[PDB]
């Protein structure tokens, strides 16, 4: 049965995983209330897309690519095509990449919105995570009226440029949101750094140097995180 | 072996009225009206759960079952009878199925307690602000036969965690009750609402112990709601809890059971810090929260089951506050759930008893 | 059916369908979350149907067959310890000197 | 319900106490039975009191201190169970005979 | 505690009136309307339930005019 | 009145289970945390202090003053038992 | 001190008093949702 | 109400014995903690047929509600302890136990049956919640204050000897021949 | 009426402030606090002289009662506490356990013991009897990572939780004799027939009552406690745990039992008659040295309830008067024993040897408080035999006093050869101290106070027989207040 021992338990995360960030299995041991190792099992959605990239020509891949970073999407189509148009030398026109720029900062919000609703949960008030939804659902429609689907499967990003240009009433319409947006942006700042519960849940849990962010390697803003002001938009 | 025939001698000489007077169950109509009563006060509870929630959302609630979801604690209750519920297979029987009786038959024998209406009362007993402390702490076994006869790691891990927190909210609502049967002079409940009975509103408890209706507030709602509580378990302390193992009729105790357990806690904040059955002034005014008349055929059929039931209605308001404060406190972890029934409940329970007396 | 990596993908089941019995479909990739809802109502006329006599069947069926092996049993390993292994502390001789 | 019945039955579980004291080798089962013997004195102590003097009732306020000393005693009893656990792997009474020549 | 002179007028007559306001004006209630709303549900909950199958509040179908 | 007979009748249907019980007679760690101990230790301790001010509360009006310090001489010293608990992490989890 | 925790209650029973307010505020919103089957969303 | 109230003592009289001699004689002893609520709960059932509803309040908040609840925690947290179970352990004198028992009731049966009990026919406990709190600052008033520095004993020991010693755990903190920390000064030796 | 309960209540207030004062000052209390508790019981004692010129009032409801023999027993366990303090301040320091928290549950033990002695009502006899019970258990597992003391503390509660229990079905059964009645001077006027309940209820009462006094077959925890338990805890349980069982069986067997009296004269001569011979005769298969000092309290338990079963107004007066002279050799003796187990570990006999010109202080304590046990003259404990045995002759008693005579004798070879271990064996034959004792300093902590424990206890142990005129008389006074 389950016995009463005194040596330190190891309770298994399990691949089942009730959260938004995929499937990680962690076999965490435990010394009653302090960890003291654990193990991340990956590969649970190993799905192989390194054996299937070498056979598939660059618009049979471009389908295929948004789905490792499924919280972002157009993030992994940009680099899809960058990699033939970079080494090709194909030129991208202005008006392309002035577009591949307002994809990839609604992308990049809608990543930070999916971070933010089961992080809100997972340090206490979840009442936003149901708010943080409607939040994203704004985007989803602005990728719904220039791209298709809803967030992802979205083939925006060609070699030469970009698949098509955008909708009548869309700039107009990023203009009503993101106008809409940025005062919301705030509302979740003060949802945190006030309330003082929260704040001694956060800081120094989980604190990792400068010096090891570089050596372990990291990027975005978790290296950013320590004070290291990489980001390879301005590098 | 003397008593192996004993068992068995006063067992068939009870048992030819215990099969005989068997299909005469609820034979006063007070007691099969107030479980009627009862019903209906916990399938409320489970409409506003998932309506307030909801509207605190922004989103609907269940639409489409019944006219607006007055059949959706019914459905959900009905599927859990339904579902073939099958055991672990290496674990315990006998403790495993008694494991949500023991947590549920207590908030179950003491709603015997609660005075609903002026005209429905069960049994005035001797005490029963005391009996409901004391039958309370029955559930603390519970969570602990349940979790040990689940038989797996992390239901140990919840139900060692589920008792040790019932463990220490139960003693701040011990001294809860204790301002208020210092202010009544007594434990009976039909004495308790009889002193707040006097000037309506102005004679009410919560009126003359404010603090200590806080004390009985957060205590109470730290035993059977859905905010301060790690049966969710989205810290992953465990893998659900307690609740992890059981399927089907006997985690319909353990859902349709938190919420008998959500109204009898709302029915006794009604009865000692707000005046059980009481009320103002009937022949109001349309904006009464009642019609437009002032003696209406729909007002004479309101205070004739107001008269029956009011402070379930009371008690509806405090279900309503439960789940307003769902969506407003953080989940708050489990080590300062035991620092503040113990550090801060405890003190400010005492202190409040001694400040209903005068020092 | 495993849809884009059905074609060549060393570790995809190809279709839910090959582990676990299914009732309703669902293509898209992904569904619109009205697309689900649509499946939910198709998964809502299903259950209708479902008449009480037949609460028998919705139980598995042991065929129960048994066989002797000579496999060598392997240790399990993937163990609990990760930080505290012994090879993470200090890197090891006959290393350290091309270092 | 007469005063014998429930004196029988309190000697009964005094009985049982016995038996659970001296032929149970878990030392937490022999804390147990101690408060069955303690609860066998209390059945006494109301039963008498029902009965014997019911006016001034003395024996329920009397069976009310014996409550709060064998949870006393209860509480320092496990409390020296787990003492015992914590340099001794077992609880087990056949193994706690050191003092012997 | 009679059959159903003070009781029929409770649990038959009178949800049926409810049910006349509340799939009327349910959604398209006030803020302090919504508030009587909820408590008409709560209240006359013990006939509300009993005649729930008994109506529905499914949408009329849409006129098509085009 | 009628919970009695309520309350006969939840034993009475048991007496079949009792019939019964008479003839029934004749990698897997749980760390070992003392804290499950030592929060119901200290429960134990003050389940018992509140039994005690019950037929204090109850019959408070109606015995006097020095019946109020004495109670406080109940109180003031299992406040000593509270404030031990804390600074010696008896309660800590 | 026997005043200082009666009046270390008070100074958060109020801001759970003016959470409540929000919260209930939550409730003056017209439910934002799309009701599927009798109500679906024209793709674009 | 005669015949309800007597049937309903041999109903609670017998889930006693039974819960008793299923805490005593039952192998498994997590059974037997549970079993032990069910010897409290029929004890305290017991008491509201003996006009003792304060003192059955008391027995369900206690025995049941926090020694129940504390054997339990204790009973979990020694289950790793021995799986070997020798119930043979050296001799049968496992019944030679069961003698001793069984004399002292018929010991006391002889005594119950036939000493003259003085019953007064007086009309028992008007609300006894203020016949049993007047005692406790009247007649028991030095139990009373004395039973609170039992607990507070009880509070000073259980925790000193069921805490984890993290202050300072290797702390021989002099010597003049060696002691070792926490334990008393007096050694094993063999002669 | 709280003015009788005085010496108690200046403890219970020392009791609060040596606890308090180790979560204030946090172990720099230590070096404070045990010296307040000696004050503290020093307080106590003082405030037990104005209360010996009042007229013996019945204060509490009936429920306490303050004569000469509750102010003598009073007295005795205060004393005890005191002595054991004295001992303590080293041995639980050396040890690392707290000094403060020691000695809260030293003096529960003793507001337990102190209000035994004067408790008239069965309620306040079982809770007293309770408060010097469950703190005896924390004490002999206070150091609780022994096995030794781990398993004496365990043994003696399943004892001590079950003859309290016994005790308790007793007292349980006097409220049923009788109609009601807790009190014990009402419960003699209402039962005198003695019937068989009355002697089933006088047999369960001296099976809690002999838990105490350690009568041989109620002996058995006893050996196996005292050499698991700390050494000043065993100083404790010997002298004040066992005048408190003492002053237990007076009130209660004399103001309970005045009818049924020639049973349990004739249950505590059994009780001595195998107390004098099961005491002396296993004492003398012993090396260790809290063990020989176990058998030793057993059968020197005995020789108290000589005078007890005679029951004269002699009787009572040499069963208090010895159990005076004990105290000051048991806790002379301890004290050595201690004071032995700090300069070296295993405090057992053989040990020992090879003394005299390296700890003479303490051999000369040792012996003499070894010496008077046996009641070699003009020690303290032999005028303490000689009065047991001039009131034993004085009411027929002639096999209890040649039993009393016969065991001595035997008791004086095991205490000998103590002092045969210590002065007449030769610097050649020492085991321990070999070039290996620390050359004592009494200049570190606690070692003062042991030394002041050391000190006046022999000089209550020379001169307290050859000085007992006054004893005799401050004796003879309490022996009034008995029925």
């Amino acid at each position: 049965k389950i016995e009463t021992r005194t040596e330190p338990m190891v309770i298994n995360m399990g691949p089942h995983h009730p959260s938004m960030h995929g499937v990680l299995r962690l076999m965490v041991t435990l010394d009653g209330e302090d960890v003291i190792d654990c193990e991340p099992v990956i590969g649970y959605l190993h799905r192989g897309m390194e054996k299937i990239a070498e056979n598939r020509t660059n618009i049979m891949f471009i389908p295929y690519v948004s789905r490792w970073d499924y919280a972002a999407g157009m993030f992994n189509e940009a680099v899809t095509v960058n990699a033939p148009e970079k080494l090709a030398g194909i030129p991208v026109p202005k008006r392309a990449s002035y577009i591949r720029v307002i994809m990839l900062e609604l992308n990049r919000i809608a990543n930070h919105l999916l971070w933010l609703g089961p992080f809100l949960a997972d340090v206490g008030a979840q009442t936003p995570f149901f708010y943080i939804f409607r939040e994203r659902e704004y985007i989803y429609d602005l990728f719904e009226a220039a791209t298709g689907m809803r967030f992802i499967n979205n083939n925006y990003f060609r070699i030469g440029g970009v698949a098509a240009d955008l909708t009548y009433g869309w700039v107009t319409k990023c203009r009503d949101f993101c106008d809409y947006f940025l005062p919301k942006v705030d509302e979740y700042e003060r949802l945190i750094t006030n309330n003082p519960i929260f704040v001694r849940r956060l800081q120094g849990v989980g604190k990792i140097s400068r010096e090891e962010a570089i050596n372990w390697g990291l990027s975005g803003p978790m290296l950013r995180a320590s004070g290291v002001k990489w980001d390879l938009r301005k590098v | 072996x003397x008593x192996x025939x004993x068992x068995x001698x006063x067992x068939x000489x009870x048992x030819x009225x215990x099969x005989x007077x068997a299909k005469l169950l609820w034979l006063p109509l007070p007691m099969l009206m107030m479980l009627i009563v009862a019903t209906v006060g916990v399938l409320v509870a489970v409409w506003l759960e998932r309506k307030i929630s909801a509207a605190v959302q922004q989103r609907i609630g269940p639409e489409y079952i019944g006219p607006l979801g007055i059949l959706a604690p019914l459905a959900d209750g009905l599927k859990l009878i339904f579902k073939e519920d099958v055991l672990p297979a290496n674990s315990d029987r006998w403790l495993f199925t008694l494991g949500p009786a023991v947590v549920v038959i207590p908030v179950f024998l003491s709603y015997i307690i609660v005075p609903f209406g002026q005209n429905l009362l069960i049994s005035n007993l001797a005490m029963g602000v005391f009996l409901w402390i004391a039958l309370s702490s029955i559930a603390p076994i519970g969570l602990l036969m349940a979790g040990y006869a689940s038989n797996n790691k992390y239901s140990l891990l919840g139900g060692l965690r589920a008792a040790a927190q019932s463990i220490s909210y139960e003693i701040p609502l011990a001294l809860a009750v204790l301002a208020v049967a210092m202010m009544s002079n007594g434990l009976g409940t039909v004495e308790i609402v009889e002193q707040q009975s006097q000037y309506g509103i102005l004679s009410w408890n919560v009126w003359r112990q404010p603090i200590g209706f806080l004390v009985f507030w957060i205590a109470a709602l730290a035993e059977c709601e859905r905010l301060p509580f790690d049966l969710p378990e989205a810290e992953e302390e465990l893998v659900a809890g307690y609740q992890t193992e059981y399927a089907g009729m006997k985690f319909a105790l353990f859902y349709l059971g938190a919420y008998v357990n959500l109204v009898l806690s709302a029915l006794l904040v009604s009865v000692l810090y707000f005046g059980g059955w009481s009320f103002p002034i009937p022949l109001e005014t349309i904006a009464n929260l009642l019609g437009v008349s002032e003696t209406n055929p729909f007002l004479q059929i309101a205070f004739a089951v107001l008269g029956i039931t009011m402070t379930l209605i009371k008690a509806y308001f405090f279900v309503f506050l439960a789940i307003l404060l769902r969506w407003t406190v953080p989940r708050v972890r489990i080590d300062q759930l035991l620092d503040l029934g113990w550090k801060f409940l405890l003190p400010v329970g005492l202190v409040n008893l001694l400040l209903t007396a005068g020092l | 059916t495993g849809g884009m990596f059905s074609s060549d993908s060393y570790s995809a089941v190809r279709g839910v369908d090959k582990l676990i019995p299914v009732d309703v479909y669902l293509p898209g990739c992904p569904p619109r979350p009205e697309a689900i809802m649509d499946a939910i109502v198709k998964l809502r006329k299903k259950i209708a149907n479902e008449h009480i006599n037949e609460r028998g069947n919705l139980a598995q069926t042991h065929r129960l067959f048994t066989a002797k092996h000579k496999m060598k049993p392997v240790p399990p390993i993937l163990t609990g310890q990760y930080l505290n292994a012994p090879s993470r502390q200090a890197p090891p001789p006959a290393l350290a000197a091309a270092m | 319900m007469q005063l014998t019945y429930v004196l029988i039955l309190a000697a009964l579980l005094f009985c049982i106490g016995i038996y659970g004291l001296v032929t149970s080798r878990n030392a937490v089962r022999v804390l147990m039975s101690i408060e069955l013997l303690l609860n066998a004195v209390n059945l006494n102590l109301i039963g008498f009191a029902n009965y014997l003097d019911g006016q001034q009732i003395k024996g329920q306020v009397f069976a009310v201190f014996v409550i709060t000393v064998a949870a006393a005693e209860a509480a320092v009893g496990l409390a020296i169970i787990l003492a015992i656990y914590r340099n001794r792997d077992t609880v087990d009474m056949e193994k706690f005979n050191l003092l012997k020549w | 505690g009679v059959y159903g002179a003070l009781a029929g007028l409770y649990l038959l007559v009178v949800p049926a009136i409810v049910y006349a306001y509340l799939n009327a004006r349910w959604y398209v209630a006030s803020s302090f309307e919504r508030a009587f709303m909820y408590f008409l549900v709560t209240f006359f909950f013990p006939g509300l339930l009993l005649l729930a199958p008994f109506i529905n509040f499914r949408p009329q179908p849409r006129s098509l005019n085009s | 009145g009628y919970e009695y007979f309520l309350g006969f009748l939840i034993i009475c249907s048991l007496v079949p289970v009792l019939a019964l019980a008479a003839s029934a007679l004749l990698g897997a760690w749980i760390q070992f945390n003392v804290r499950y101990y030592m929060f119901a230790l200290v429960f134990v301790i003050f389940d018992v202090e509140t039994v005690f001010l019950y037929p204090w509360a109850v019959a408070f009006h109606q015995l006097g003053l020095l019946a109020f310090i004495e109670a406080l001489i109940f109180i003031a010293i299992l406040v000593v038992a509270l404030v031990y608990a804390w600074r010696k992490r008896a309660l800590e989890w | 001190q026997i005043t200082n925790y009666a009046k270390e209650a008070v100074q958060s029973a109020k801001y759970i008093g003016q959470g409540l307010s929000v919260t209930f505020d939550h409730m003056r919103r017209r439910p934002i949702t799309v009701q599927y089957p009798y109500e679906k969303l024209i793709p674009s | 109400a005669t015949l309800t109230q007597t049937i309903t003592f041999f109903a609670l009289a017998a889930a006693v014995i039974i819960a008793a001699l299923g805490v005593v004689l039952l192998d498994n002893v997590v059974y037997s903690a549970f079993l032990l609520g069910g010897v409290f709960l029929s004890i305290a059932g017991l008491y509201i047929l003996m006009n003792a509803d304060f003192v059955s309040a008391a027995q369900i908040l206690i025995y049941v509600g926090a020694v129940n609840v504390l054997i339990l925690f204790a009973i979990m947290l020694v289950n790793k302890r021995e799986t070997y179970t020798p119930v043979p352990g050296r001799w049968l004198r496992q019944g030679g136990a069961a003698v001793v028992s069984l004399g002292v009731f018929a010991l006391l049966t002889k005594m119950i049956l036939q000493t003259p009990w003085q019953l007064s026919s007086v009309p028992p406990t008007p609300d006894s919640i203020t016949t049993i709190g007047q005692h406790f600052f009247s007649d028991f008033l030095l139990p009373f204050e004395l039973a609170s520095v039992l607990l507070l004993m009880a509070l000073i020991g259980a925790v000193v000897l069921a805490r984890r010693e993290l202050v300072l755990e290797p702390e021989p903190i002099l010597g003049e021949e060696v002691v070792p920390p926490l334990e008393l000064p007096e050694r094993p030796r063999e002669p | 009426n709280a003015g009788t309960i005085l010496p108690e209540t200046i403890l219970i207030v020392t009791l609060l402030v040596v606890l308090l004062a180790d979560l204030i000052q946090g172990r720099q209390a230590d070096r404070w606090t045990p010296y307040f508790a000696i004050v503290g019981l020093g307080g106590a004692i003082a405030t037990m002289i104005p209360l010996w010129t009042q007229p013996a009032t019945i204060s509490f409801f009936g429920s306490f009662i303050s004569d000469h023999l509750s102010l003598f027993f009073r007295g005795l366990i205060a004393l005890s506490a005191l002595g054991t303090i004295l001992m303590s301040i080293r041995y639980v320091e050396q040890t690392g356990s707290s000094l403060g928290e020691f000695m809260t549950i030293l003096l529960t033990a003793t507001v337990g013991g102190m209000f035994i002695a004067g408790a008239q009502e069965l309620v306040f006899i079982f809770v007293a009897l309770e408060t010097l019970s469950i703190a005896s258990y924390l004490l002999t597992g206070y150091t609780k990572r022994d096995s030794r003391s781990n398993e004496a503390a365990l043994k003696y509660l399943l004892i001590g939780a079950a003859s309290s229990a016994i005790f308790l079905y007793g007292s349980s059964l006097l409220y049923g004799l009788s109609g009601g009645h807790t009190q014990l001077p009402a419960i003699a006027q209402a039962l005198s027939s003695e019937s068989l309940g009355l002697v089933v209820a006088l047999v369960f009462v001296i099976a809690g009552i002999s838990f105490k006094i350690s009568a041989v077959p109620f002996h058995q925890w006893t050996p196996d406690v005292y050499e698991g338990a700390p050494t000043p805890v065993v100083a404790f349980l010997s002298v004040g745990s066992k005048a408190a069982g003492f002053a237990l069986a007076i009130r209660f067997l004399t103001l309970a039992f005045p009818s049924v009296t020639d049973q349990w004269q004739l249950i505590f001569t059994v009780l001595a008659i195998l107390s004098m011979i099961l005491g002396n005769v296993v004492a003398l298969a012993q090396t260790s040295m809290k063990r020989m000092l176990a058998y030793s309290s057993i059968g020197q338990a005995g020789f108290v309830m000589i005078g007890f079963v005679v029951g004269t107004e002699a009787g009572y007066a040499s069963m208090l008067f010895y159990l005076l002279v004990y105290l000051f050799m048991n806790l002379g003796a301890f004290t050595c024993v201690i004071l032995f187990s700090l300069r070296t570990g295993t405090d057992q006999i053989s040990e020992y040897a090879g003394l005299y010109q390296k700890d003479p202080l303490l051999t000369l304590g040792l012996s003499l408080c070894l010496l008077s046990l046996g009641g070699i003259p003009p020690l303290a404990g032999f005028f303490g035999k000689i009065y047991l045995f001039w009131a034993g002759w004085q009411a027929g008693a002639y096999g209890l006093v040649l039993l009393g005579l016969l065991t001595s004798v035997i008791s004086i070879y095991y205490y000998i050869r103590v002092v045969k271990m210590m002065v007449v064996k030769e610097p050649q034959e020492m085991s321990e101290a070999v070039r290996n004792y620390p050359e004592v300093s009494w200049s570190s902590f606690g070692l003062r106070p042991l030394q002041v424990g050391l000190v006046m206890t022999v000089i209550a142990t020379s001169l307290a027989g050859i000085l007992a005129n006054p004893l005799f008389n401050l004796v003879n006074t309490a022996v009034w207040d008995v029925p």
